[PDB]
């Protein structure tokens, strides 16, 4: 099964039909005033009318900025692009700073392009090539549901050239892509020598011949790079494509300018259909300067996705400006270009709720006076540190022989793990020593 | 004693040297990994595009 | 007797973490002492690391030097042992010339899940008897365990295998029947005449055989980096990699794991001196421990309130508060005069060296006299003097003796200051 996330145990924003915020839904507790607002985010997001228009999550460390965030991306779904980054990965060491937001600006726009997915496979009856030479090849198929005969494409036959195909293989052929793939020998060959070097497959119990529906996901940035550089043009079978090292590098302004008119051109012919989604920044206040002056043209710009940027620094100074302080660690030109989000403390209250919501996921049963004192730990500390304890005492409660946290189960780890305000004190008082 | 004294290879000739020649295992890739594993193969059909 | 690579260091003697079954360390066992809170502490995280259910989960061990916060990483990592992940790196390891930073982080986050499956092999092995080929050609083989014997028709590819690599009648070889491959183990004790010699195979000559096989998510992303992958994975020209296709792989891993042809089998990132990382780092730390695919980490760290580096800020550990509240912190303390002797006593087992009762004594008050460490040491160098002494025991004057020799830190720093104006710089 999934294993259990920090954020596994939120499913949406659970906003009821009137846009207002229910009190506990979809896995959050309290922050209306918040999670409220971050409705009308999705309704921009999923009106597909507007461009770099940006958002900005602000308020003290364990308050739900992740969490709301994420939250969106589960009320978009994943229809719609979400691209997850961290501040940080911005200081490549292979290509300029504005150059990995740009890349993440364009993961964040996707094509939904559609097609019949057509797969053949089966044992090779025969293969007879038919300028007069090879107009096609004819190619027969058999499974244990049938057989069909087949026109190929003098390219597929030379697709079947290349795995080394002959009558009595068992093959996969993908018509819609020329994808060719030998699963092995047919079985009933099996006994053509008693020791060969090749693995005999049974004759496939597949329908000889499947369709389906099928929806491809793809990013602007997969055409930016996959179009950028010459290709590898070599699909293994080669060998100059073990010289030149592969590396990023700086994509050109042009070459967006000639994918965008492509794109037009087939969002126009309605091959494809777009999907603007999110770029969610993690950390931006740990962009630089020559970064957060970089945004104040990509959000401008009339192609770029949403952008949602969560921080939780007080006035300090902006990274790598020597001395110019800011709030949120956001220089003020920049944070004149997002709509903010204020995100509240929890009051003891609503803390027990996220404990138990957290508990019933993470699969715990707790007894009612345990949950209480979870709850005074997050008087004492924070919620995360509240919240880390539950596997810890359920392994001593397991250990201890019951299938349910009580109190001296999470009493024990209260005392045998500290918190940062405990920890802190511990090293003030042996300060000397360190 | 005399040998080594009047040539020493008539105590021990200089040998033919060469580098130390050496192999790894090969690197063992799973027949699991090979057929559903690469990006080049089952994104084939996405690569397209 | 000869000596392998590993040889006796400075860990050598911690064979585990010692615990009861009700994780309750036993005062002195599996080559380990004392630390009763934080080897309990420990044994709980092995325990949620074993579980594996719960994801991106993080545990700090803090204290003053010496105090076995390497110690308990490292009895812990002998304890998980094979078949689960464990990687190990330093603080100042991550900082890479050819790779960014950030980067380094996220191969360090995925060595360290593995993804594990299941295979069946038709596999061929025995005694070659007899081979024949002929000039397209046909040709005949036989083959003998302990139990049976065959003859076989071989076909072509075969034939060009057991002729490229001179296979002959007498060899005990391993042929992998979907490959064509041939594995010479040796020749039969029968044979051995006119090396290696080798007992024939036991049970039938084809056997279905299961192989279980693991790979690191990391290992997955470097094989399809480039037109030979792996070679990146050892000679380290991994860099940078594209994370559109991290994007995928971790999305086909996340079907493998629920149409249940492979599993998932999370491990252990061992980042050592944490202090080192920038706060640049620290924010990828911050939302990297957010995500089902991240192990659970050890971190160790030996400071006090403390400027974080790349920053003007002070905060405890010198990790800053953004990153301490995603995560548990386990005290080690420092040690008293029974839990010192004991350590004193293990590596003495542990280093192969007698020495006297009273020797342990004046060698315990030296422990406590300077923070152990310069103690462990003295043992290696009192053994040496006593074998230019030709003793069979290391006495009270050998210790006196090689405590002269060799300076601690603090009498070091005190003869320092006489001179102060004949070294450089103050
Ligand atoms: N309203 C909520 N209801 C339930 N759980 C929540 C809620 N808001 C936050 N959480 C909990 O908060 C914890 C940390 O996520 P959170 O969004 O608070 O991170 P954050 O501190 O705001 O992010 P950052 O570190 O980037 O500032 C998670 O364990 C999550 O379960
Ligand atoms: N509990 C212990 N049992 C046995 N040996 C220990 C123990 N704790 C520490 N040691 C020994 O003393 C050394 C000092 O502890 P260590 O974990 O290395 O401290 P630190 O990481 O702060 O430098 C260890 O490397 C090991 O040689």
């Amino acid at each position: 099964t999934q294993r259990i996330a920090s954020h596994s145990h939120v499913k949406g924003l659970g906003l009821d039909e009137s846009g207002l915020a229910k009190q506990a839904a979809s896995g959050l507790v309290g922050q209306e005033n918040a999670r409220e607002a971050c409705g009308v985010i999705v309704e921009l997001i999923k009106s597909k009318k507007m461009a770099g228009r940006a958002v900005l999550l602000a308020g003290p460390p364990g308050t739900g900025k992740t969490a709301l965030a994420l939250a969106i991306a589960q009320e978009l779904g994943s229809k719609v692009p979400f691209c997850p980054m961290v501040g940080s990965e911005v200081y490549s060491t292979e290509i300029k700073k504005t150059e990995v937001l740009m890349e993440n600006f364009r993961r964040a726009i996707g094509l939904r392009i559609k097609e019949t997915k057509e797969v053949y496979e089966g044992e090779v009856t025969e293969l007879t090539p038919c300028g007069k030479t090879i107009s096609h090849v004819i190619i027969g198929l058999k499974t244990a549901k049938g057989t069909k005969q087949l026109k190929l494409d003098p390219s597929i036959f030379e697709s079947l050239q290349k795995e080394r195909v002959e009558a009595g293989d068992v093959i996969y052929i993908e018509a819609n892509s020329g994808a060719v793939k030998r699963q092995g020998r047919c079985d009933t060959y099996a006994t053509e020598f008693d020791l060969e070097a090749e693995e005999y497959v049974p004759l496939p119990k597949g329908d000889v011949h499947k369709k389906k529906e099928i929806i491809q996901d793809v990013t602007l940035h997969d055409l930016d790079v996959a179009n950028a550089r010459p290709q590898g043009g070599q699909d293994i079978l080669s060998m100059m494509g073990q010289l030149m090292k592969p590396k990023k590098t700086e994509i050109t302004d042009k070459l967006r300018g000639e994918i965008n008119k492509v794109v037009n051109k087939y969002i126009d012919q309605g091959i494809a259909e777009l999907v603007p989604g999110v770029l969610f920044v993690d950390e931006v206040h740990m962009l630089d300067i020559e970064c957060f002056t970089y945004l104040h043209r990509a959000l401008e710009s009339s192609i770029a996705p949403i952008v949602i940027f969560a921080s939780n620094r007080g006035n300090c100074v902006i990274r790598g400006t020597e001395d110019i302080t800011s709030p949120h660690g956001i220089p003020l030109d920049l944070l004149d270009r997002v709509m903010i989000i204020r995100t509240m403390l929890y009051t003891p209250q609503e803390m027990k709720q996220i404990i138990k919501i957290r508990a019933q996921t993470e699969g715990i049963n707790i007894s009612e006076e345990a949950l209480n004192h979870l709850g005074e730990i997050g008087t004492k500390t924070t919620l995360r540190y509240s919240v880390q304890l539950l596997t810890p005492a359920n392994l001593l409660a397991k250990i201890n022989g019951k299938d349910s946290i009580e109190k001296e189960h999470v009493e024990e780890i209260s005392e045998l793990f500290y918190d940062a305000k405990s920890s802190a004190k511990i090293l003030a008082d042996q300060q000397d020593k360190y | 004693f005399r040998k080594v004294c009047n040539h020493p290879e008539l105590f021990e000739r200089q040998e033919t040297w060469s580098p130390f020649h050496i192999s790894l295992k090969p690197y063992h890739i799973s027949k699991f990994i090979y057929r559903h594993g690469q990006i080049r193969v089952f994104n084939h059909s996405r690569d397209r595009w | 007797d000869v000596t392998r690579i590993e040889r006796i260091g400075a860990h050598s003697h911690i064979r585990g973490l010692g615990l009861d079954d009700a994780l309750e360390p036993r005062q002195a066992s599996q080559g380990m002492v004392g630390q009763l809170a934080a080897r309990r502490a420990a044994g709980v995280v092995l325990e949620m690391i074993r579980e594996g259910k719960i994801a991106g989960r993080a545990v700090l061990i803090a204290g003053q030097p010496g105090t076995g916060k390497t110690a308990i990483a490292m009895g812990m990592a002998q304890a998980l042992g094979p078949d689960t992940p464990f990687t190990a790196i330093a603080g100042s390891e991550i900082f890479s010339l050819e790779m960014s930073k950030t980067e380094a982080l996220t191969q360090a986050f995925r060595r360290s899940i593995g993804v594990r499956i299941k295979e069946e092999t038709e596999i061929i092995e025995g005694e070659v008897v007899e081979i024949q080929i002929d000039r397209s050609k046909v040709g005949k083989l036989t083959l003998k365990t302990t139990e049976m014997e065959t003859i076989y028709d071989l076909g072509t590819k075969m034939i060009e295998s057991l002729t490229k690599d001179k296979v002959q009648a007498g060899d005990v070889i391993t042929i992998d029947k979907a490959t064509g491959k041939i594995s010479k183990l040796g020749r039969s004790f029968t044979r051995a005449r006119d090396t290696k010699f080798v007992q024939c195979p036991d049970g039938e000559l084809q056997k279905r055989k299961e192989v279980v096989h693991t790979v690191s998510l990391h290992e997955i992303d470097v094989i399809n980096s480039r037109t030979q992958g792996f070679l990146a994975l050892f000679s380290g020209d991994t860099g940078e990699i594209k994370s559109e296709v991290r994007e995928q792989i971790n999305a086909k891993v996340a079907e493998w794991r629920e149409e249940g042809k492979a599993e998932i089998i999370p491990g252990v990132l061992f980042i050592d001196e944490v202090h080192m990382l920038d706060i640049e780092s620290f924010s990828f730390l911050n939302r990297a421990l957010e995500s089902d695919m991240a192990p659970v980490l050890i971190m160790a760290t030996n400071r006090g309130i403390t400027r974080i580096r790349g920053t003007s800020y002070q905060s405890p550990h010198g990790i800053p508060i953004d990153l301490l509240d995603r995560l548990l912190i386990v005290s080690t303390t420092p040690y008293s005069e029974k839990d010192t002797k004991q350590i004193l006593r293990i590596r003495c087992e542990e280093e192969d060296v007698e020495m006297s009762e009273d020797a342990y004594t004046v060698l315990t008050r030296i422990g406590l006299e300077t923070s152990l460490r310069y103690a462990i040491q003295l043992i290696t160098a009192a053994s040496l003097v006593c074998r230019k002494r030709k003793g069979t025991e290391v006495q009270v004057d050998d210790i006196k003796r090689v405590y002269s020799l060799f300076l601690d830190e603090s009498r070091s720093t005190q003869y320092m200051k006489e001179y102060q104006d004949a070294f450089l710089f103050n």
